[PDB]
């Protein structure tokens, strides 16, 4: 069988399809980060690290 | 979806309902041919008008006849196709008893 | 997308009929104050204008036979029907201005016809287009 | 009613000042400036008429 | 929102991190020096006067800008009413919430109107009681 | 791969001959352009004369002095003498970066005025118009550069604050049951119990502005 | 139909602050990276009016030179360049950009979408249009000046032989850069209407304005790339040694046919959207719905369909075209325009007309365009066109139609949507002053040019003899032309003052009776245009939202002799 990128959303072809040249499950463009995601997420789950910093006086 | 539901005393705007005539391709194609038909009227007028001042003497009968032929085929085509596109609306009007 | 897929059939058939009428007319009518003979400019334009509208109409119809009964087209739809994700939209981007400037540089290059301006313009143009298309997929800073 | 009288009258002499100068100078560059003076007079005339129009039929009732 | 070295954080968000506000007197001084230099430009050996037109237009616009920056005039906010617009003390009702709840501006509609919006009055009699 | 200074077709020097395009090297074009834009002011004093080229010497010397002594004229107006070790992002210091872009446009106008003989020949702008563009531009263009640069820097740091107080705008737009169009924002710091980010204090470090810069 | 339960302690959302309160640097970087349809549309509009003033200054110079015989301050070359560039900038840098600016602001609000389909493409369209404008205007910096061959650029005059100098080339690129900017704007408006419509907004519940924009989008996509191909062909002939537009190849009539095939749909592209704007303005201030709605839609689509067959009526004096065919088609294209006029006066019939500023502008537009089109019909017949063609009669005709359809109606649109675009209302008195100045100055300038056109003065004439016999008429034209120039002072001051200190708008529809959907939301709208979507059920969402008690009347009195279909039985079940 063919390979599938794990970022690909799961679906059952027997009752639909994921995307074609003609139709899609969205009115606008699909999310670059995956329509299957659910934003927002937690601060630590973001991976960002806010810097505390001070400067001389 | 799949069916409408109106209570008594409610009148909607009829357009783009599943029974509407604007939603089907025959109607629009008929509009195109109906617009095309007036070109034949122009053609026959051009033929007889050129005749009125003694010009186009060698071909004016052919131009008039072909103009009338094109006009009649186009206008009858447009009318028939429009009526075909409106047939679902007539069936709906028979079904429900509401015009809009 | 049912109504707009099918309303395009009027303009295209009218343009096609005008194209054939005009080709026969100019190739046959030897009227004074004009010269007999088929003219290709105008006839080609009419047929390919019919082509443009026919391409639009046929693609839209070919697509619309696939789609479902969308709530925007349902004459008695409720605001709750379309709840969910509408889609992804670009928040902001500097690259449209950049590639407009690149096209401007290329256009000025062909104005004076300095070959280096044309080459640098094309290079800058494909660079800016690439940066536009990769905006929301540039990799995270690799440590 | 209102300023429209004076704003018309101030214009009516300026316009008169313009056309007179136009019929004084020959075909020259200063004829252009005469035309400008004449048109400025006409503009102040219409300006008076428009403030009169606003006063006759106000549509921003509360000042 | 604090003021750092004369400038407010609301006008300059990074007011505390660097050099932000030039004194208006400095702007005036630089502008007038520039105007003096550009008026001096027209004492060279050039013959034509198209140069003069450009210089005089730009210096006139410079002086206009510098005068308005010197005084910084203002106008008042006009308190007129144009149309069905309402004065500042108005409170705008959420017409959509009223439509979806039959409350507020959509409350107390008669039976005929409720039928006219495809809503049977039987489901609404207690709500209007 | 590129020829530079093809001396073999210039011929040897003799003081009676010259070419139309005879500018010095690129890094000297600024001091050529100064000599091109000076309006010929010359002083005569009895048995003596100050030529018109003394003033470009004064101007270029002032220009060099300003560059040489900059940190101290920065001190006297900035009002600080601290022992800084962390750098300023140029957006956070709009006055200095605006003055820098102002000096850049000044230097570039001097450069292109130095090269205007070639510029007018190639791009078909009148040679007198180029000299007057240099003259009037060395006053006007610096001011425009300062204005635009200052406002752009303020806008940049405003975008930074907007992200830090509202989170990244993903670009995912969703419609609520009420029909309101909302864009889900992805917070960086913690969120209040009302369900909205708590603002972070700006720190001078770059703020991420998109979700592809968080790994997503 | 569902009715929701009440919410505990509900409060309406915080509507955004009005304009003029912006801080320092709050729009610079926002502008440079903008992909918001509405801010982008505002800057579209401002840039287009900047080009309007720039072109009109050249127009006033032309009039000042033609005030009296003899060349007072212009030469022949400078006069030629002036009318060429005036025509080019006013048609391509003012008209089409203002059309797309109003489209970009208004259309997503009317169709109930948050944003346009392709935001970055829209920003690219704006910036490339401005790039083309500056390229087009750069020709004046040339020592020899800009292009000098009229805005049509007939060949062989545009050949390398007969038009040297780089300004002639810069025109070609400035036009082309503008053309693709227009195309990039059109790609959105089709795809947006096809894909981002609000729930319940079927295609025939759209406002008339967006219908016109839809038809104009398809029309513009037809015809702008043809201009680009022809223009690149001309540049190919010029810079290289091409021969395609050589007269011995038939290049003159080739260029005329191709250009006018582009060009007549351009004037209809300018025409239809402003017809739509007045079709939105007139129902509001007459308190009456639009008369013959789907009829107007069919008329708009008929104009779109007929525009592609009418093109060669610009060549009746060339001796090449087939006269009867094109004369008949350009007679046919008059019918739907007259249908639109009849519909406007019909919706005004026995209405309650209030005369706030946009209604004044709309009726002025109707009065002007009536005579403009009435003149156009006379130009449509060949035997009259043999004398009229390329005279000042033609000048007066197309200035009537353009100045009516663009300037009057664009001003109407500005006054109409200034609340929705700013959150403030324009000064009424300055508006009336502006209107009367423009109206009287216009009719003074251009009504008398019919007579000089008839008497024998051709277009594009830089100098004329004292013995010719049409100096007084030109003098009368010139004075009122300077009045037209003075007319825009109150407009600029009014916009400037109202932006920064104008009357604040509280309600969602300061005019009161807004029918279209954009009048249901806030003034200004939020970033994504809608804090809540009304129940859309007709061509008047905002009206039926704000006046529920009117609905039973609005559905009942719509049709003459309306049927008994209200009494029909129930049709289904939930
Ligand atoms: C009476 C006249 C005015 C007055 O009070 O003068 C005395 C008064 C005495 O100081 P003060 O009373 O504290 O007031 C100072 C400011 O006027 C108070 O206002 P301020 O502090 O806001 O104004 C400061 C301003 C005051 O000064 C001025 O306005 C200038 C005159 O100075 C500057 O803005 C700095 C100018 C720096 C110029 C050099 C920049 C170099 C950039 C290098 C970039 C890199 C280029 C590389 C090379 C190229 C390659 C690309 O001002 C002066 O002496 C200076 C102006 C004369
Ligand atoms: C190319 C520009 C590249 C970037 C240059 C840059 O960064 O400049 C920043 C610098 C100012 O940046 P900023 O401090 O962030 O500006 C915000 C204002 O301080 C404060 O905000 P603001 O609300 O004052 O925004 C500026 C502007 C509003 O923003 C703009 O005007 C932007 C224009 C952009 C397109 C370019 C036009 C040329 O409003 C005004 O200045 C007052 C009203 C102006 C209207 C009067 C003139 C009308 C002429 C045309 C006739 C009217 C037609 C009908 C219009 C109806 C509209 C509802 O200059 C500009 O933005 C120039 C544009
Ligand atoms: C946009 C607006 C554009 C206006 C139209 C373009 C044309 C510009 C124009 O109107 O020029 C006048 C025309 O004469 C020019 O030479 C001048 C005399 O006329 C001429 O007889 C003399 O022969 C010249 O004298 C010497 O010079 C010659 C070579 O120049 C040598 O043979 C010989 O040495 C000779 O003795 C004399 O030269 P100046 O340089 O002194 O005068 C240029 C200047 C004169 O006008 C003014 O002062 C107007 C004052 C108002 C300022 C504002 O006109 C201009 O440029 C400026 C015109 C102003 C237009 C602005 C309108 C505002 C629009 C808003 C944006 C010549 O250039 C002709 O080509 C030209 O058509
Ligand atoms: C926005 C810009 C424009 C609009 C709109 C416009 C409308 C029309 N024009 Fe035009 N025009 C021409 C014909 C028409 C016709 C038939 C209409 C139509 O839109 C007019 C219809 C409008 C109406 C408002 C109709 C009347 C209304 C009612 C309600 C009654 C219905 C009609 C009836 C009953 C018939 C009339 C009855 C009679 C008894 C006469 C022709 C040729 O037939 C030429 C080329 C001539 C030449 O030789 O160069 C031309 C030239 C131009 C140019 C030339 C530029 C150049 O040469 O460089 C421009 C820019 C321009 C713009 C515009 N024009 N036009
Ligand atoms: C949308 C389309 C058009 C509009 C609008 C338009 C407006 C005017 N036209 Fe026109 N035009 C003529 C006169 C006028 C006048 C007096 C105005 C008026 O609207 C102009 C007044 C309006 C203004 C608006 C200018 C006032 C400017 C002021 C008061 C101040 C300027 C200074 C600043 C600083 C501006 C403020 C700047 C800021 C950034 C705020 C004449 C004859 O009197 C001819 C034929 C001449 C010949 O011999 O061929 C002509 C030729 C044409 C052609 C054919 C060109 C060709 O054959 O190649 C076209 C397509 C055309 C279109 C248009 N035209 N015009
Ligand atoms: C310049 C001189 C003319 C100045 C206008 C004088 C007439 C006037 O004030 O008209 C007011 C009128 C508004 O309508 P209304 O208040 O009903 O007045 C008519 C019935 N009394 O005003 C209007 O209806 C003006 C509407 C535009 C008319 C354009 C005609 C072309
Ligand atoms: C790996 C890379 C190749 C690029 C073009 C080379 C030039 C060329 O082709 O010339 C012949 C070419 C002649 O045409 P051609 O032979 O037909 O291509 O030159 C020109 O046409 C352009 C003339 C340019 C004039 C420039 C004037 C001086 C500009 C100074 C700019 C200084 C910027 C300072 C910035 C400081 C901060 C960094
Ligand atoms: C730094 C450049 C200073 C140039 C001084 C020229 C004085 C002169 O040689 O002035 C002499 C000259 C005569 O003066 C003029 O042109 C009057 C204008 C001089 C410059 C005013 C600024
Ligand atoms: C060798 C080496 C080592 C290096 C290289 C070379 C060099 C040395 C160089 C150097 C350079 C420099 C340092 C430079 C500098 C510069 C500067 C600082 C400059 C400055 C300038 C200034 C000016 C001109 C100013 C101006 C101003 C004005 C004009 C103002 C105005 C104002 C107003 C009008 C107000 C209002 C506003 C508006 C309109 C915008
Ligand atoms: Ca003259
Ligand atoms: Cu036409
Ligand atoms: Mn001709």
């Amino acid at each position: 069988k063919h390979f599938v990128d794990p970022a690909w959303p799961e679906h059952n072809p027997a009752d639909g399809h994921v995307v074609t040249e003609l139709i899609s499950k969205v009115a606008g463009a699909s999310s670059p980060w995956g329509d299957d995601k659910e934003f927002p997420v937690s601060a630590e789950e973001t991976g960002y690290v806010h810097p505390y910093t001070r400067i001389n006086r | 979806p799949e069916r409408m539901h109106y209570i008594k005393g409610y009148v909607p705007v009829a357009y783009s309902s599943p029974h509407s005539s604007l939603e089907r391709s025959a109607t629009w194609l008929g509009m195109g041919f109906l617009l095309t038909a007036l070109a034949g009227v122009g053609a026959v007028l051009f033929a007889v008008g050129a005749n009125s001042v003694g010009q186009q003497q060698e071909h004016w009968v052919l131009y008039s006849i072909i103009g009338v032929v094109f006009a009649v085929v186009c206008t009858v085509l447009g009318t028939v196709l429009i009526i075909k596109g409106r047939a679902p609306y007539n069936r709906y009007v028979k079904e429900t008893g509401r015009t809009q | 997308m049912k109504s707009s897929a099918k309303l395009m059939y009027g303009p295209t058939v009218f343009m096609a009929a005008m194209a054939v009428i005009y080709i026969f007319a100019t190739m046959h009518v030897s009227d004074g104050g004009s010269v007999k003979g088929v003219e290709w400019v105008g006839s080609v334009a009419l047929v390919l204008s019919a082509g443009l509208t026919l391409m639009l109409g046929v693609y839209l119809h070919f697509t619309e036979v696939r789609v479902d009964v969308l709530p925007e087209d349902w004459e008695e739809a409720e605001v709750a029907d379309k709840a969910g994700t509408l889609g992804f939209f670009s928040p902001s981007s500097i690259w449209p201005a950049a590639m407009s400037g690149a096209v401007g540089f290329l256009a000025f290059g062909v104005v004076y016809f300095h070959y280096w301006m044309i080459a640098v313009g094309l290079m800058l143009l494909i660079f800016t287009i690439t940066k536009l298309n990769l905006q929301y997929g540039v990799p995270k800073e690799k440590h | 009613m209102g300023k429209s009288f004076a704003l018309l009258v101030l214009g009516a002499i300026i316009l008169a000042g313009g056309v007179w100068y136009t019929i004084e100078v020959g075909y020259s560059v200063m004829a252009i400036v005469a035309a400008l003076i004449m048109a400025a007079g006409g503009g102040i005339i219409t300006w008076g008429l428009a403030v009169a129009a606003d006063v006759n039929s106000p549509t921003s009732h509360k000042i | 929102p604090e003021i750092y070295r004369g400038v407010s954080t609301l006008d300059e968000p990074s007011a505390a991190w660097g050099w932000h506000g030039l004194k208006r007197n400095t702007i005036q001084l630089a502008g007038w020096i520039s105007v003096l230099f550009m008026l001096g430009y027209n004492f060279g050996n050039h013959k034509g006067h198209v140069e003069t037109i450009w210089l005089l237009v730009i210096t006139a616009l410079l002086v206009i800008g510098l005068l308005i920056h010197l005084f910084e005039p203002k106008l008042s906010q006009v308190r007129t009413i144009t149309s069905r617009n309402k004065p500042v003390g108005h409170v705008e009702p959420d017409w959509t919430y009223d439509q979806a709840t039959l409350t507020g501006t959509w409350g107390n509609l008669t039976d005929s109107q409720l039928r006219s919006v495809n809503i049977e009055p039987s489901r609404v009699a207690h709500l209007r009681a | 791969v590129t020829t530079i200074n093809a001396i073999w077709n210039l011929g040897p020097y003799n003081p009676s001959q010259v070419s139309a395009g005879s500018q010095p090297d690129v890094y000297m074009l600024w001091t050529d352009g100064a000599a091109r834009v000076m309006p010929a002011w010359e002083l005569y004093l009895g048995n003596y004369t100050i030529p018109a080229v003394f003033w470009v010497a004064v101007m270029l010397g002032i220009l060099v002095v300003l560059l040489v002594t900059y940190p101290f004229i920065e001190r006297k107006f900035t009002g600080d003498d601290a022992h800084h070790n962390l750098l300023q992002r140029p957006r956070d210091v709009p006055v200095r970066t605006s003055l820098g872009v102002m000096a850049l446009v000044f230097y570039i106008l001097l450069t292109v005025s130095g090269g205007n003989d070639v510029y007018a020949m190639q791009f078909h702008v009148s040679l007198n118009a180029m000299t007057w563009i240099g003259r009037i531009g060395l006053i006007v263009g610096p001011a425009i550069a300062y204005f635009i640069t200052y406002r752009l820097c303020i806008g940049l740091q405003r975008s930074d604050r907007e992200v830090l107080e509202h989170g990244i705008e993903t670009g995912i737009i969703k419609q609520m049951p009420n029909g309101a169009f909302i864009e889900v924002h992805q917070p960086l710091g913690p969120v209040d119990d009302h369900g909205h980010p708590i603002p972070l204090p700006y720190a001078g470090a770059a703020v991420p502005k998109q979700m592809n810069q968080l790994g997503y | 139909t569902a009715v929701a339960p009440r919410v505990d302690g509900h409060v309406a959302p915080q509507r955004p602050e009005p304009t003029g309160h912006a801080r320092k640097g709050s729009k610079a970087w926002l502008m440079m990276t903008t992909t918001d349809h509405k801010q982008l549309g505002i800057m579209y509009i401002i840039m287009s009016f900047s080009f309007f003033f720039l072109g009109g200054l050249m127009a006033l110079l032309i009039r000042a030179e033609l005030f009296t015989p003899g060349l007072q301050f212009l030469s022949n070359e400078q006069f030629n360049q002036l009318f060429t560039m005036h025509g080019t900038v006013m048609l391509l840098l003012y008209g089409t950009p203002i059309v797309w600016g109003f489209a970009n602001y208004v259309l997503p609000l009317q169709i109930g979408a948050p944003d346009v389909a392709f935001p970055r493409l829209n920003a690219f369209g704006f910036w490339i249009t401005t790039v083309g404008g500056v390229a087009m205007l750069t020709g004046f910096l040339t020592p020899g000046g800009a292009a000098d061959f009229g805005w049509t650029m007939y060949s062989p005059l545009s050949d390398a032989i007969h038009s040297p100098g780089l300004g002639s080339d810069m025109w070609i690129v400035g036009v082309g850069a503008t053309g693709i900017g227009s195309v990039a704007s059109a790609i959105n408006m089709l795809t947006t209407i096809l894909c981002l419509r609000a729930p319940g907004m079927t295609m025939f519940r759209m406002p008339i304005f967006t219908w016109n924009i839809f038809v104009v989008s398809v029309l513009a996509l037809l015809i702008f790339p043809l201009l680009l191909a022809a223009a690149l062909g001309v540049l190919y002939d010029r810079k290289l040694g091409g021969h395609l537009y050589d007269p011995a190849n038939g290049g003159s009539l080739l260029w005329q046919h191709l250009f006018w095939f582009f060009g007549h749909p351009e004037v209809y592209v300018l025409a239809l959207p402003f017809f739509g704007i007045v079709s939105e303005i007139i129902p509001v201030f007459s308190r009456k719905p639009m008369f013959g709605y789907v009829g107007l839609i069919f008329a708009t689509l008929s104009i779109g369909a007929l525009s592609m067959a009418v093109w060669a009526h610009h060549m009746f004096v060339t001796g090449a075209v087939l006269l009867p065919f094109f004369s008949f088609m350009t007679f046919l294209i008059s019918v739907p325009t007259g249908v639109k006029f009849f519909n406007w006066v019909g919706t005004m019939w026995k209405g309650h007309i209030t005369w706030e500023t946009p209604m004044i502008w709309s009726v002025g537009f109707m009065a002007t365009f009536l005579f403009g089109g009435l003149t156009g019909i006379m130009l449509a017949s060949p035997p009259l066109d043999f004398h009229l063609a390329d005279s000042y009669f033609l000048i007066a005709h197309f200035h009537y139609t353009l100045f009516g359809t663009v300037v009057f109606a664009s001003c109407a649109g500005v006054y109409f949507w200034f609340p929705k675009m700013t959150g403030r209302m324009m000064d009424e008195r300055l508006g009336k002053i502006h209107f009367w100045l423009t109206f009287v100055g216009f009719h003074g300038t251009f009504l008398i040019q019919h007579w000089v056109g008839n008497m024998g003065m051709p277009r594009r004439y830089a100098d004329y003899l004292d013995s010719d016999g049409f100096t007084i008429y030109n003098q009368i034209s010139t004075v009122f032309s300077f009045l037209l120039g003075l007319s825009v002072i109150p407009f600029i001051w009014n916009v400037f003052k109202s932006w920064r200190y104008g009357e604040l708008v509280t309600v969602d529809d300061p005019w009161g009776y807004g029918n279209s959907l954009e009048w249901a939301t806030s003034c200004p709208p939020p970033r994504h245009n809608f804090a809540s979507l009304p129940r859309i059920r007709s061509e008047r969402p905002a009206f039926e939202l704000h006046y529920p008690h009117m609905i039973e009347r609005m559905r009942a009195e719509a049709h003459t002799g309306h049927h008994d279909d209200i009494n029909a039985p129930e049709l289904g079940t939930a």
